[PDB]
RNA sequence: UUCAUAAUAACUUUUCGAAUCGCAUGGCCUUGUGCUGGCGAUGGUUCAUUCAAAUUUCUGCCCUAUCAACUUUCGAUGGUAGGAUAGUGGCCUACCAUGGUUUCAACGGGUAACGGGGAAUAAGGGUUCGAUUCCGGAGAGGGAGCCUGAGAAACGGCUACCA
RNA sequence: GAAACUGCGAAUGGCUCAUUAAAUCAGUUAUCGUUUAUUUGAUAGUUCCUUUACUACAUGGAUAUCUGUGGUAAUUCUAGAG
């Protein structure tokens, strides 16, 4: 019954219009997501012209993505730490599209160990020769590895649990992530 | 009250009146799906047992399962619900229904006998009603025969004759899968 | 309306069915199909009316049931299937066989023509697309989507379809001094030749057409269909090759060829 | 154009990828129920095309100032992010900015106003009418709410209130 | 070939002008801003997942129609059994 047509609006001028229709089935609007963490629980919606839509309530875990190497990865959601558009969200914990999210990290950790095998936090000869070629050229920022040390990683979703049904974004990485410290550190 | 009994296994059934109040009495504050003995409900009901499925109400309206009331209510049914047969797709109606609770209000309960007793009813503890119909699907007459499976279940099919009163002409299924 | 609208008022049919405004309260729709049904040409009414082999509804029901009209050689039973610009309709009996281009009055006209040529068509490019798995295609005006088309083939040109494998035979480039027909506005069935393209950044292409009497008129170029190379026309132009003479030349020429 | 399309990494409470019908049942001989085999009918993913559907740009509306300021705490104008949408969009939410229309008549009031193609009238200019044979819109007693579907806020479909 | 299940339409058509004064509508644009049954044209080997043990010569269970028992004063009311 929520609709989004503009004829409720008043017009540009501020006038109050009329009603010239009562409110049509191509102009509804469905209740919000607001996803939780936890026991998956992914609804199907029956949208127009078929096109299942999912709504996705309580989602745990989802794919992560980095940009810099750019693997993805599925790894545990565990809290959101901060909203850009209500903190209220970040308090109840509400998960939607652009929120900012803490990650279990370790898949991503030793994915790195089996690909460069840094030791962060502190064999075959193919291995051994693809390192050399390598040539030690994963030499990523400093504040990754402090949080890889901590063991949170600091992810933005992109996907929108509300539409899709996925869980999907990738990690704050260059300016980014410094960015969003400032305004945690705002918050801290 | 009126008392429909059925034995599935024969697949009889029958109607029974009962005037007294005090072999229904046992019947009073039971839910549809329960189990009641036979010794309780009638001195000719030795060793029977009756599994309460449904029943009617005073006014005609019929007891849905899991209601757990002992009243009527008002609810708004659709397809896949009993108490109602939808004639448009989607289609749902408020209609009027009794409680799965058995209480005085009731016309009709219907009573599946579960247990074969000691004192044998007139037609349906005797008699037995053939199925109507046999099966159709291949490997459900295969299962239905234990046929071992690769014997051409062709020939197999029940074929049921009728005579015009002038020609005899048989009658066969025609097997699907 | 709440969904499709499927009833066609009489009034309401394009000018160029051109049917009796009384003697019925609606006309044929045409169902959805290879054609604009503003554009198309309904089965029922090519039949019924313009050819006369039928009488009413029941009789084209019958003739198209029993798979005697052959739409770009396929039966297509249905009653208002839209053939439209360019289709070929065979009848096996009386071994005819017609193709739709528009009479200069700019109608529809019943075009006798010969079996030979009626193996393939023409067809306008419409859109050069690239489909899945990287697979080049050509989308014509009759919605056919022929795939892996010649590198070459630009939109707004023009192809020669077989019509019995459905693929690409040959292919004329849209560019001035070319034979083209016009199919849309007031210059229907008009038959010309490209002197100018004027390109007009932002939309809405339009192009001039000089004609063999050396008249001249200009079109837009979603209206317009190349039709071959001057003084070879890849198809047959029916009578009068879309001259539009002027109603005194219409007149003179009523008044010159006449014979009772 | 971040388009068409392609490629890598991954993801999925893993969609589709024919366990479906009719007729004719030919050819090969590996001569068996063996191997193949035609014309269709229904389905079926995607992309097109068509019937469309939603929105959408500019300009155009009758009388009234004894209606001169109107709109915003409850969205009024804009920004950003999110939610919802099939999709853009204050369409809704959160936080900001204080904005938008107006003597070129806004806003309000009236219409025994549905808009138009058109009708009457006729030197020319016009005046009045247009509920109704076509195109649009809206409605099914007044109101809201919704299932099914591609398409309904349907009413010879349901739910509730009011009469 | 009844009935019923399945599929499809029932959102077309027909009627009325009550509401509505930048609202509808008309002419003219746009969708690189979207959904689209149907019609028409094309469109897919991978469903194996360690392939040296599987139904692919065909996998499973219900379910209406029907057979019989009812209820209500009645309604296109339908509960139980096979
Ligand atoms: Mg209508
Ligand atoms: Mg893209
Ligand atoms: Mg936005
Ligand atoms: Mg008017
Ligand atoms: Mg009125
Ligand atoms: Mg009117
Ligand atoms: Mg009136
Ligand atoms: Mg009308
Ligand atoms: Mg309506
Ligand atoms: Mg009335
Ligand atoms: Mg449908
Ligand atoms: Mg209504
Ligand atoms: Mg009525
Ligand atoms: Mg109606
Ligand atoms: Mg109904
Ligand atoms: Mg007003």
């Amino acid at each position: 019954g929520i609709s989004r047509d503009s004829r409720h609006k008043r017009a540009a001028t501020g006038a109050k219009r009329a009603q010239f229709r009562k409110k049509r089935k191509f102009e509804l609007g469905r209740q919000a997501a607001n996803t939780k963490i936890g026991t998956k629980r992914i609804h199907p919606v029956r949208t127009r012209g078929g096109n299942q839509k999912f709504r996705a309530l309580r989602i745990e875990t989802g794919n992560f993505s980095w940009a810099s190497e750019g693997v993805a990865r599925k790894t545990r959601i565990t809290g959101v730490v901060y909203h850009p558009s209500n903190n209220e969200l970040v308090r109840t914990n509400t998960l939607t599209k652009a929120a900012i999210v803490q990650i279990d990290a370790t898949p991503f950790r030793q994915w790195y160990e089996s690909h460069y095998g840094q030791s962060l936090g502190k064999t075959s000869k193919n291995t051994e020769r693809k390192w050399a070629a390598r040539a030690a050229e994963a030499k990523i920022e400093h504040a990754v590895d402090s949080q890889f040390g901590a063991g949170r990683l600091y992810a933005a979703i992109s996907s929108r649990p509300g539409q899709s049904g996925r869980c999907d974004g990738y990690i704050l990485e260059g300016e980014e992530l410094a960015f969003y410290l400032r305004r945690l550190t705002a918050k801290k | 009250m009126k008392l429909n009994i059925s034995y599935p296994i024969n697949g009889t059934q029958k109607c029974i009146e009962i005037d007294d109040e005090h072999r229904v009495r046992v019947f009073y504050d039971k839910r549809i799906g329960q189990e009641v003995d036979g010794e309780s409900v009638g001195d000719e009901f030795k060793g029977y047992v009756f599994k309460i499925a449904g029943g009617n109400d005073k006014q005609g309206f019929p007891m849905k399962q899991g209601v757990l009331l002992p009243t009527r209510v008002k609810l708004l049914l659709a397809k896949g619900h009993s108490c109602y047969r939808p004639r448009r797709n989607g289609e749902r109606k408020r209609k009027s229904v009794r409680g799965a609770i058995v209480g005085p209000d009731l016309a009709v309960l219907a009573l599946i006998i579960t247990k074969k007793g000691e004192q044998e009813i007139e037609g349906i503890t005797n008699d037995t009603v053939p199925k109507r119909l046999g099966p159709k699907r291949a490997n459900n007459i295969r299962k239905f025969f234990g046929l071992t499976k690769e014997d051409d279940v062709r020939d197999y099919v029940i074929r049921r004759e009728v005579t015009k009163g002038d020609k005899s002409y048989t009658k066969a299924p025609k097997i699907q899968r | 309306a709440r969904g499709p609208k499927k009833h066609l008022k009489r009034l309401a049919a394009p000018h160029h069915w051109m049917l009796d405004k009384l003697s019925g309260c609606y006309a044929p729709r045409p169902s959805a199909g290879p054609h604009k049904l503003r554009e198309s040409l309904p089965l029922i009414v090519f039949l019924r009316n313009r050819l006369k082999y039928a009488l009413n509804g029941r009789e084209v029901k019958a003739i198209l049931m029993q798979r005697h009209v052959k739409v770009d050689g396929k039966v297509r039973t249905d009653t208002t299937f839209p053939a439209g610009f360019m289709d070929v309709i065979t009848l096996e009996a009386t071994n005819e066989n017609f193709r739709l281009v528009y009479d200069v009055k700019g109608r529809f006209a019943v075009h006798r023509i010969t079996d030979e040529e009626a193996s393939y068509k023409l067809a306008k490019v419409k859109k050069v697309q690239l489909g899945k798995k990287g697979i080049p295609y050509v989308v014509t005006h009759d919605g056919r989507t022929i795939r892996y088309p010649d590198p070459n083939i630009k939109v707004n040109d023009t192809v020669k379809v077989d019509l019995a494998t459905g693929t690409i035979t040959d292919f004329i480039k849209f560019d001035t001094g070319k034979l083209v027909y016009v199919t849309g506005g007031r210059n229907l069935g008009r038959v010309g030749t490209i002197v100018h393209r004027e390109r007009h950044e932002g939309g809405f292409d339009l192009v001039h057409i000089k004609d063999s009497l050396e008249n001249t008129f200009v079109t837009r170029l979603n209206n317009v269909f190349v039709i071959g190379e001057p003084g070879r026309p890849w198809i047959s132009l029916p009578k009068g090759k879309g001259i539009k003479l002027t109603i005194s030349e219409e007149r003179d020429r009523r008044r010159a060829q006449h014979g009772l």
